[PDB]
């Protein structure tokens, strides 16, 4: 197991035209492994269909992954900047 | 745009685990998941430790200018199995599947495959074409198996 | 055995009360002053004993001097209630590896 | 003076063990983390009423289980 | 009940666009009420063919009624991609409006809810399934196979809405799309493994 | 020999129902040593729930459901009698006590440091004892060498920071670094 | 002002770093930590978010500054001026032995 | 386009860890 390896890898050939969208070096970074997708860093441990409780087949679509990521209400927010100035 | 470029065979691909994973273990809170591209569903089911996932690859509507594809799975989860869907075997489908370099013949319209991978990266090249209409398909899985 | 008589069940409602119904009429203050000085009494007595799990007769006494200070806030209606919080709560996050290979 | 802060946050309840947080454990009392989002939320708010906090929570809290769970 | 719904929304859309300023477009009337899949199609009609949403809740526009936010979700979707189609896909603006409507789409579904397989044949017939069903969205990368090296590349910020044909600046480069992972945590180690003495 | 924890086995193990104990005469009461009546709120209690409801299939060969349904008809009369009980204090209570704020404070505080096993004030060589500071010293170590890695904060002010999809605000990791700080303070105290 | 080059890329951090707690001697960027770029050896648990900017008037030490110092001390035991720029370098040498004692 | 071998870009540690941004200090003239 090695950990000083490089992993960064940049063509000499410099295509730089209609590339601004990627991550520059500020010339475009190549790595040796894909990237990864993270829908929400937080993790809801209750909503029971999670947790499965041992009281009581049933599908439920449940409307957007918000449920899971503990968004607050508006009114705070509001109240919040009531509080601003 | 690649909405006209949609692809005409390879209807249905599967990444199902095969029943040896399951028997040689067990012998649930089952949450299918799919995305914003209006195909390629993906189903999974893990319970109170294993999940056995299942990677559905619908492609009625999948373009053909994106024939790869990239995940990650688990250690324990090794072996694959493909289930290749086409519209008919109205000719002879040349059906090969390669993961890096060493082809896998089958198993034995409905063709199984038998997959076994080891860590790192993994290209897994198929393709799907005949021989006399000429018309060919690519199909790429960057399976990602951690150490 | 009854239904709705089963399921709500907490570590609270085992003795019951058996000293407040005749404590209600007095003071609300005295027994639950007289039973901190004991539960820092047994704390002491545990500290002084080399003892992980605390005893059985100190978290029967627990669930008392909460009721009562339940009680008053749900019958009294304390002008003031401070609220002295820290806004915060820990909650687990995501966890997973990266997608670099591991060499050799 | 200067003395070590005690984080309470950080440790563990010792009589009950049973009304800590959901990241510390390893009608409904299960108490998941966005209806104990809503109850500070709903006490930030109206400051301490247990009448319009019980249904910022979302109903399925009684006035006298808040309580359980506010002291 | 949403006397205040109709303030708190408009509190955060006038706080959230100070940077950007999304509110203080200009914007005309687009009477479509049309389904939102197809909001650009009758768009780009109105273009071959032929008031400002801080100024639709000051004139009165919006109902305390479904529909009344289903407009809403409506112009908000015009504006957004009003500024996509205006912005190239570099500038820091067009980042912007995409966080701008990745947060205002989640507020718009958000509290309106409160006011073939051998697997199969074994697993069904031993388990018993309850589902739970989401949908998320997905990002593409670059692909570049070299000489034994197998290159990739990083996230695309490329918004959802943009609706542009994908221009390659070199032929050999290839596409993908990456599956977002999703499920239940792994157990991580302890602090006496994160941390140990060394 | 934890019979408490081996039902709570056989429910984690999914195999409850193959052996279920062996609740026998030899078995039954050598673990026991009449369910000796568990104290927990509902870790305990919907292990019995389940324990009872997987073996109303057999219905013979368990003799410990008499005594099961003996600890449940005790449940009940005890929530019965701490319902009336709950009546009769609701209904005795006096009118007019205007209970002040300073007693208010001085209790909530030393009830909030009475929870967690920390010292509160009152306010109203030797060899032998330095031991017992090392055991509370090891036991603090213990326990925090038990808090999982993957700790997140969430605040009340981040409402003023518009966090999206992908964000990655500032304020997450408030906690876990004084869950380290206090780890490597006990380790570098010698 | 310290050069924090981060790993697997030729970028500079511009406020923030994230700090590893297993290698402890490398630092990571914003899209890094997004995208996940920092090997298959670590489960992304063990990075701690930390700043890069100027902190505030001295003998204030937040939970940054607290630590580091720690972490610094159970890397070398010795050598001060070794532990007194782990920290950040603007906190001195005579001042972080009285902070620790 | 197989015969593009790229220039890796090493880590650097000890110019990662703790590097700075002497005649500005008037020691050495
Ligand atoms: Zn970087």
């Amino acid at each position: 197991i090695m950990i000083d390896a490089a992993s960064s890898f940049v063509l000499p050939i410099s295509i730089t035209k209609n590339v601004d969208v990627l991550q520059r070096t500020d010339e475009i970074l190549w790595f040796r492994g894909p990237s990864v997708i993270v829908n929400e860093r937080i993790i809801n441990s209750g909503d029971p269909h999670l947790s499965l409780p041992l009281n009581r087949n049933e599908k439920e679509s449940l409307p957007g992954p918000f449920v899971l990521g503990l968004r607050p209400s508006a009114k705070f927010t509001a109240h919040r900047l009531s509080m601003l100035r | 745009l690649g909405n006209g470029y949609n692809r005409s065979l390879l209807t249905e691909d599967y990444l199902l685990n095969p029943n040896n994973f399951k028997k040689l273990i067990a012998k649930s809170m089952q949450k299918e998941m799919q995305s914003l591209s209006e195909q390629h569903t993906m189903e999974y089911k893990p319970y109170k430790n294993q999940n056995w996932v299942e990677y559905i690859f619908n492609g009625n509507e999948l373009s053909q200018n994106e024939n790869a594809f990239s995940f990650m799975l688990q250690p324990m989860q090794t072996f694959l199995t493909l289930q290749s869907h086409l519209t008919s075997s109205l000719k002879d489908t040349e059906t090969l599947l390669t993961i890096n370099k060493e082809p896998v013949k089958s198993r034995t319209i409905t063709e199984i495959f038998d997959i076994r991978l080891s860590e790192g990266l993994n290209h897994l090249m198929f393709r799907c074409e005949d021989k006399i209409s000429h018309e060919t398909e690519f199909m790429n899985f960057w399976i990602n198996v951690l150490p | 055995i009854k239904l709705q008589n089963l399921y709500n069940w907490t570590p609270s409602n085992y003795i019951g009360d058996d000293e407040i119904e005749n404590f209600r009429n007095g003071t609300p203050d005295k027994l639950v002053s007289d039973s901190l000085l004991k539960l820092k009494r047994l704390r002491k007595e545990r500290i002084l004993n080399k003892v992980l799990k605390p005893t059985t007769e100190e978290r029967e006494l627990y669930f008392k001097v909460k009721r009562i200070l339940k009680e008053v806030i749900l019958a009294k209606k304390v002008s003031k209630v401070p609220i002295n919080n820290v806004r915060a709560f820990p909650v687990l996050q995501t966890n997973y590896n990266g997608s670099i290979p591991v060499v050799r | 003076k200067k003395e070590f802060p005690v984080n309470l946050t950080i440790k563990k309840n010792v009589y009950d063990s049973a009304q800590d947080f959901n990241a510390l454990q390893d009608v409904k009392k299960n108490w998941s983390d966005q209806e104990m989002l809503l109850l500070l939320e709903g006490i930030e708010m109206y400051e301490d009423q247990w009448e319009k906090i019980a249904d910022h929570v979302g109903g399925h809290k009684r006035v006298e289980d808040c309580i359980e769970k506010f002291l | 009940k949403l006397v205040d719904f109709l303030v708190n929304v408009q509190s955060i859309l006038n706080a959230a666009s100070v940077k950007c300023h999304v509110v203080d477009e200009s914007f005309p009337a687009k009477f479509f009420e049309k389904n939102p899949d197809k909001i650009y199609e009758s768009y780009c009609k109105f273009i071959k063919n032929r008031t400002t949403i801080n100024k639709r809740f000051e004139n009165g526009e919006y109902e305390p009624i479904q529909g009344g936010f289903y407009k809403l979700y409506h112009d908000i979707k015009l504006v957004c991609t009003i500024l996509i189609h205006f912005y190239p896909q570099g500038t820091r603006n067009y980042q912007l409006v995409d966080k701008f409507y990745k947060f205002s789409s989640e507020l718009l579904l958000r509290e309106c809810c409160r006011i073939a397989t051998e697997l199969d044949k074994i697993i069904s017939y031993d388990f018993i399934k309850i589902s739970m069903n989401y949908t998320v969205p997905i990002s593409q990368t670059y692909q570049i196979r070299t000489k034994d090296m197998d290159l990739f590349s990083s996230i695309i910020s490329k918004s959802n809405l943009d609706k542009r044909p994908h221009e390659l600046p070199n032929t050999n480069f290839k596409i993908n799309n990456v599956l977002p992972q999703t499920d239940i945590e792994n157990e991580a180690p302890r602090l006496g493994f994160v941390g140990a003495n060394t | 020999l934890q019979e408490q924890s081996e039902l709570m086995s056989t429910v984690m193990n999914n195999t409850p129902t193959t052996v279920a104990a062996l609740a026998a005469v030899a078995a039954a009461s050598e673990t026991n040593g009449t369910i000796p009546k568990p104290r927990s709120s509902a870790q305990l209690e919907q292990l019995l729930y389940r324990y009872r409801a997987i073996q109303n299939h057999p219905k013979e060969n368990k003799l410990e459901i008499k005594a099961i349904e003996d600890t449940f008809r005790n449940i009940s009369r005890d929530q019965d009698i701490y319902e009336t009980k709950l009546d009769t204090l609701r209904k005795s209570i006096d009118k007019g006590f205007q209970y002040d704020e300073d007693l208010l404070n001085k209790h909530l505080v030393a009830l909030q440091l009475l929870e967690k096993d920390t010292d509160v004030p009152d306010y109203f060589g030797d060899p032998d004892t330095e031991i017992r500071i090392s055991a509370r010293i090891s036991n603090r170590i213990n326990e925090l060498e038990r808090l999982p890695a993957n700790l997140g904060t969430y605040s009340l002010d981040d409402c003023l920071e518009f966090i999206t999809k992908d964000d990655l605000s500032s304020r997450m990791d408030t906690f876990k670094i004084k869950a380290l700080v206090e780890l490597k303070s006990l380790k570098l105290l010698t | 002002h310290k050069v924090y080059i981060c790993h697997t890329c030729g970028n500079e951090s511009i406020n923030v770093r994230y700090h590893n707690l297993r290698a402890r001697d490398t630092n990571l960027c914003s899209r890094c930590f997004q995208e996940g770029h920092f090997g298959a050896n670590f489960q992304s648990s063990d990075f701690i978010r930390l700043e890069n900017n100027g902190n505030s008037v001295k003998k204030n030490w937040s939970d940054q500054e607290m630590l580091l110092l720690l972490e610094g001390i159970e890397m070398y035991e010795d050598q001060w001026e070794k532990i007194a720029d782990h920290v950040g370098g603007h906190k001195r040498v005579e001042d972080c032995i009285e902070k620790f004692l | 386009f197989e015969t593009m071998v790229a220039n890796p870009i090493k880590v650097s540690r000890l110019q990662s860890n703790g590097v700075l941004t002497i005649h500005y200090s008037l020691a050495n003239f």
